[PDB]
């Protein structure tokens, strides 16, 4: 509450701006900050990456350890993912997304994973640790997740299922989030923008851009025709994000 | 298995048809509005506990009335009898599920104050999400909370490529997509989209063609909303001229 | 039919005057409440089939002391009569001396107490309490000795327990279980 | 404490009227309201039961799986009550009274329940789902509970234990509560009742009219004059109630 | 196997016989009131934190103390070490022995105040529950807390067909029934009922025959509490007496 | 023997009139504590194996100053001098200026400090504090600076750390541990 | 090297007069915090490498009106013009309706609002505001009746949806996110 | 907070007293209060001891059953050390101390513990329960602790697996605590010195006088130079209690 | 298997030589202050937020600021993936981390508010506590926060009887004795012990001389805290004079 009255002068400024037909820094509505995607970065991990989006920081790491198949699916791997934001609904929410996007474009073939059907199946746990909240840690969070997937080594030899090899990743799952500001939208919000309200819009893509995973968050109604216009946009912004994993 | 053989279902519904729906609105009596909905297999029940006051004053606000949805699943609501309590799905469909209703509510006339949701579900089944809300609308409206105006949920799914309205549980476990939907109607009209989330693999030509398809649902259980709540009219209504009879 | 749901159109700002039950946007006023539309003189109201209670100056309401200030006391108006339903702007009401009985008391505990219920009228966008007519007046008292509830003996109510006879204005209702 | 001035008062309406010996609705101090008994409310579940009692509404659901049993009796089925009053002091209380009368009424044979003796039995999982709160909880949860093991169907196929069947039910318990306001006493209290406060009496009996059990709660002394005669009564509005099961 | 072998039960005691018993007021020093008790194997010890100030003032009652009562089993009081931390059973013991006092407190003298009774249970046996709250009562008293009267519980058996006083665990695991009750005692004479709860199967003579079987044993662990009282006022009493020799 | 259990009748409601430690009901007086029933002219009291003190006019209480409002002082009284057992009527007490020393004291901020702690004798009820004699005053307080426990020193406190100094109804027993 | 880690001994206080980022112990002066070591007229102090602002005298604020008094006006404090870093001296306020534009204005009420962003400056302690400069006032008014922000016009703050209009003292970056 | 009156005056008491060489009750820096151990205080328990150090008094109770020993150290017996004070950070830390000074010096050879190769350990439950606190209820409960453990009977023939024998333990874990109060320090402080503040330093000792674990708890900056002489001195008190264990 | 071999630790060291340690200043941009720490295999990263008004007002202390100190593990830390939130040993950690800057840290300067200083480890190794104090330490210089001087932290191992500084995770799992330390520096000196815990077997003669070791690590450490800070000058610096540029 006594953070709010510093907040609430940003919110002025950025609408301030927002009726001028512009943002903070410069950006264009459909415009991410630069982007750093840096693997192997925690070496006890299998697989490992850090996120940076502008000055928002996130580090996804990966462990994968045999066990415990699903018993509607004997025969098919595990994938947990979870996030600590150091409230709970929303890391909740943060990680359910990610995950979605995975689960959805089938980035990891859950079938490969098998060990001993319905008995031991490799589980794939992975935690998401946020650094540095300077607004959108969830599109960071998600190119960090498939970046440290993309990444990532099981664990075979040290166990006994013989060579270690590469995880089997065959998709990747982008998301674009959108800050929606009345008939506006925002693409990769800032923390400083955030500070209008936490109405947002995230569309997640997969290689061939069909859309994996769609979230709308927060006390808002969305316009139909903003949707539309922000679905292309989205599509759009994800393969260019994309295209940041081939160099 | 085969999710569609011949243009139907593995129901006999076709792709455009609603599930049997039912309402029933005033259906508890303490509460300040409550609603029992039904949406195929689907047993859903939202109570209403009016503009009170917020006791914990520490989630109080000066300006607005804070509004909480707790979707709750019962224990034998589903296949396999759940342990009861909050799941992260549960949290997750409750954050959402109060986010639709933050827009439409006017929170704005009762300062300090707090409205609360309760929706549970007493038989699962696919959609079970936006059954609880469609039935939180309609006690909401019983409970004569002020809103801009109706919340109606449907979600849309896709099985052997093909979309369809209102996905039951296979078409849900084995589609293609699910994409559960929650509109504010208002003048007998869709307007904007309250609640939107999606699970799946679509073409942006196939999203397009799934808000299309879910907006034709929605006036259809708008409709059944608005009869719900005349009858409720009438009852209210017969209802003082039986003191005066 | 007068029926109308929450978002139906009821027609332009400018023809219309917004009333209960409405509201305005877009230059539009619409139904906030499901109800019978009104349009008279001007002006458009919906009687919602569940009105949500408002404490206004006149009314009736049941209230308990929740503090007392030898002069200024503070009564907890809880709900409006006619209405099972809380009202919105619930809250702290004071009593004062001067509206108790149009007699001369001094202090303020010759009438009220404390966490007795009460039941007084409203006048004053305070909830400024009054109690006048003898409709009014405490409702159910405790004795400070023993706490226990006093059961009322003609002009007075008295203590079965300890016995100790207290006074203050008592409300023809006082002990009915009504008001 | 702001909705205690109103139950204050509807207070010293029920002590008014119980002066006059006269309960708020006319009822007789020994009679329960409108008892209405629904089987099969919740279909995919095993089992299944609604109760209304006045206004009070109540849903109980049978679940059934294999399990293991108890180490200490390997031998014999598994059942575990539970009940959800949407504070926890109360609903475990409540779970525990209908537990206790369904078990030491022995209303059904744990030994039936048996798959692999020692290692898979059948575990009974009874929830209680409150829908409306209008006094007397218990009984209602009491009555649905035992009606809705009755209308039980064993899911032995879809365990491939094949061929389903009823679940075995040899006995009736039924509760019977009472609120106790100095020497009178009131049979099937109404919330409106409540007011007076929480001080109960309540007695279980079973199929021969015997007692199962027993429960006094509340900052109360009973007066054992008193509770002799309230043993009968119970007892007796048990038959007039175990009736409803008949027809 | 059998319970009752010529009149007499597993352990050598007569149907009407209680365990024995042992009671010992002003036992800890950091504690307004306390007792040692020990009834058969049970080894129970009860504190008292005297008319304190309750902290959550949303729990603080304007007219009369609160009563707060926690029944507690050490890891190690069972055969099968039981892991700290309330119980369903453990919770439900505490809130009827809450209003077993609630009953007898006078609360309405410390307004806003409140009354602690915390009961630990060291070694469990069957009846644990009626060890507490006679240790508790003791402590009660030896706090100074003003009380109608004394709180004494016992529990009734049954085994093969007899019923027994103060039952054993051996009983309580393979009996038929299973009764625990708590009477306020004025006047040196059982009053009414503070405390009942019963489980298995019992006739409606029997229930009626267990209250005297009860009452009777409830006197005899009455006059045991009141001789730890008195010499716990011989020793406050001697112990004046100290400061001036 | 004149020792008596709680729920041990002492006589009837009309023969004796109910004292310390016994309660009236049914027209009968009991015991509500254990001790030594004593009977002096027709009034019936217990003196309780361990008595709940309570604070009254005369008694020397211990307290904490929570509240420095313009010449009001609000005192945090926890404990009754001559017994370890928290009273009954603990809660905030008031010192005035007029009462802070017999002599003449401008302010009150003069002679008790925010959180200090103090020794006073009660002189009204409702803990209506006076710290009038020598034997009354602070006992202890911090550096309003270092917030370091001040060491007294002549007529004054002083910091050992900053060496600040204030002046304060200092009590003759301040930094003896002892009141 | 003028740099200085804390800890750092600096030269005993007998030399040098402590100054800020300077503590004193066993008649030694040592660097509190990291930064540069000034000596300016014998006053020893460290520049911090992140310092901590104090709202003293003379400085520009930025608070919201928490409640409005009759005649003061509750401010709550929360920033300092020129530093980010939250001041260690927050907390809340006082206005008085004769610092308000060197005018004569009666009611405070409307000069400010409740919950108002607040655009002012130290006068001398205990965070006294003023706002009679054309830089000073409310940035940031919330309509009373539909709760909304109030944009500029003129020199009165007509709300967008509602029409009200409200007239206070208005500061010159009002609506401009800036101050 | 209105606790803390009557304890801040303790606290300046207590404090004069040092200022002049002196503890409140007459004792020495480095004397201990008088120690009682006594054992089997709780027979259904395999071991047990209850421990009164001055007016501080603690029982101790072990329980143990088989169960499956740690992935990592197969071949190796289970000791788990748990404590109640009827906060938790405080119950924790009493029982991580008393457990560290058991497992650094080896009290109990878990290696004999050892049922079935990596299946089947002995797990010895070790729960401390507080009974009066004034003061050091650490060193009592390290004291009980060891006791107890030392009057242990393995439940063998209760689990058929052979004859009963005692717990071999093969030494004698004692811990020190002191309360340090600026550059002085008082071996074993009461409640009532505790007042002073809550700054100790903690030294436990195994049978040939070798420091096996030590602890400073407390926000204060500990002297070196003291601690090098409370580090002889209690060595040297803990020779002295490790006596009482002998006659 | 062998920790010592010719006077060499199993990664090349000699008993007085610590691990590689690389520390950087302000690398967190909404937080007050903050360092990156890598000590040996140790990744940790510490946040600390500037004194800041505490929220739950029974925590607020009227004469002084309180410090709150969390040690926690990430996930992916640990060889075996670790189930994150507060364990024994974090908490016990977070515990005695408090205590250290407790003497340190000027806390009467900022009266009714929170020093809250967070300590993420994301790669651990043995010493991650150690790692984390001289993280915290250089992380509460760079929010410049007062104090009385820096804190550095390193523990002392015992491996095949011989004493090493800054043990690895071989001498800590298989060695004799681990002891985490940690000093308060003042004027380039070790000044007191700010934190000592200690597991395992020494003699009195090999804790002393510990003392010893670890003191001659803590300079080494001291200095390249005092000069992450010193780089942290220089950008801060060359950053006022950018502006100006
Ligand atoms: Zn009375
Ligand atoms: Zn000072
Ligand atoms: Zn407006």
């Amino acid at each position: 509450m006594p953070e709010d009255i510093l907040v609430d002068i940003k919110r002025d400024y950025v609408l301030s701006k927002l009726r001028d037909n512009e943002r903070i820094d410069g950006r264009g509505f459909d415009e991410f900050r630069k982007v750093e995607i840096i693997p192997n970065v925690i070496e006890k991990a299998e697989g490992s990456a850090l996120v940076k989006l502008g000055d928002t920081q996130v580090v996804v790491g990966v462990k994968m350890q045999p066990g415990e198949p699903y018993p509607d699916t004997p025969d098919r791997g595990v994938i947990i993912v979870n996030a600590e934001l150091v409230p709970d609904e929303n890391s909740i929410e943060l990680a359910r997304v990610v995950d979605r996007g995975i689960r959805e474009s089938e980035a990891v073939d859950l079938s490969k994973l098998v060990i001993e059907e319905g008995e031991k199946v490799w589980i794939v746990f992975v935690d998401i640790h946020a650094l540095d909240d300077d607004g959108n840690l969830l599109d960071a969070s998600a190119l960090a997740a498939i970046a440290a997937l993309m990444n990532t080594k099981v664990p075979a030899e040290r166990f006994d299922l013989g060579e270690d090899y590469l995880l089997p990743v065959r998709d990747l799952p982008v998301s674009v989030t959108s800050l929606i500001v009345g008939n506006k939208y925002l693409v990769d919000p800032s923390r400083e923008e955030m500070s209008v309200g936490d109405t947002t819009l995230t569309i997640t893509t997969d290689k061939d851009d069909n859309v994996v995973a769609m979230q709308k968050s927060g006390g808002y109604l969305l316009d139909e025709k903003l949707f539309d216009e922000l679905l292309d946009v989205s599509i759009n912004c994800a393969r260019k994000l994309r295209e940041k994993f081939k160099e | 298995e085969k999710l569609i053989v011949d243009g139907l279902r593995l129901d006999g519904r076709k792709f455009d048809e609603l599930r049997p729906i039912k309402i029933e609105a005033s259906v508890l009596k303490r509460a300040d509005g409550s609603c029992y909905l039904e949406m195929g297999k689907n047993k859903v029940i939202a109570a209403v506990f009016g503009p009170r006051e917020v006791h914990p004053r520490h989630l109080q606000d000066p300006s607005k009335a804070i509004i909480r949805y707790r979707y709750n699943m019962a224990p034998f609501s589903v296949e396999e009898r759940k342990r009861p309590g909050p799941d992260r799905r549960s949290i997750e469909i409750s954050k959402v599920s109060k986010e639709a209703f933050e827009a439409v509510i006017m929170k704005e006339l009762f300062p300090r104050s707090a409205i609360d949701i309760f929706v549970e579900v007493l038989q699962a089944d696919a959609g079970s999400r936006t059954a609880c809300l469609n039935a939180a609308s309609v006690a909401l409206v019983d409970a004569g909370v002020p809103m801009k105006g109706m919340i109606t949920s449907v979600a849309v799914g896709k099985a052997d490529g093909q979309l369809v309205l209102d996905p039951m549980k296979e078409e849900d476990n084995f589609g293609e997509a699910d994409m559960p939907f929650a509109f504010l109607i208002r003048n007998g009209k869709i307007e904007s989209i309250a609640l939107l989330q999606m699970d799946g693999r679509m073409t942006r030509d196939e999203v397009k063609q799934a808000i299309e398809l879910a907006k034709k649902g929605a006036l259809q259980i708008y409709e059944m909303q608005r009869e719900a709540i005349l009858r409720r009219y009438i009852e209210v209504g017969e209802e003082m001229d039986e003191i005066t009879e | 039919m007068r029926f109308v749901m929450p978002g139906d159109r009821i027609g332009s700002a400018e023809e219309y005057v917004k009333g209960e039950g409405v509201y305005e946007e877009g230059g539009e006023l619409f139904a906030a409440v499901a109800g019978k539309l009104i349009i008279k003189d001007r002006v458009a109201k919906v009687e919602s089939i569940s009105p949500i209670p408002e404490i206004v100056k006149g009314d009736v309401v049941l209230g308990r002391v929740v503090d007392l200030r030898n002069s200024i006391a503070l009564i907890e108006v809880s709900s409006k009569k006619g209405e099972n339903r809380g009202p919105s702007n619930r809250g702290i009401g004071i009593l004062h001396v001067s509206n108790v009985d149009e007699g001369y008391v001094k202090e303020i505990s010759e009438a009220v107490g404390y966490l007795d219920i009460l039941k007084a009228r409203v006048i004053g966008d305070n909830l400024r309490l009054s109690t006048k007519e003898e409709e009014m007046g405490v409702l159910r008292a405790l004795c400070s000795n023993c706490k226990t509830e006093m059961v009322r003996e003609g002009d007075i109510l008295k203590c079965p327990e300890c016995g100790r006879v207290e006074k203050r204005k008592i409300s023809t209702d006082y002990g009915k279980g009504e008001w």
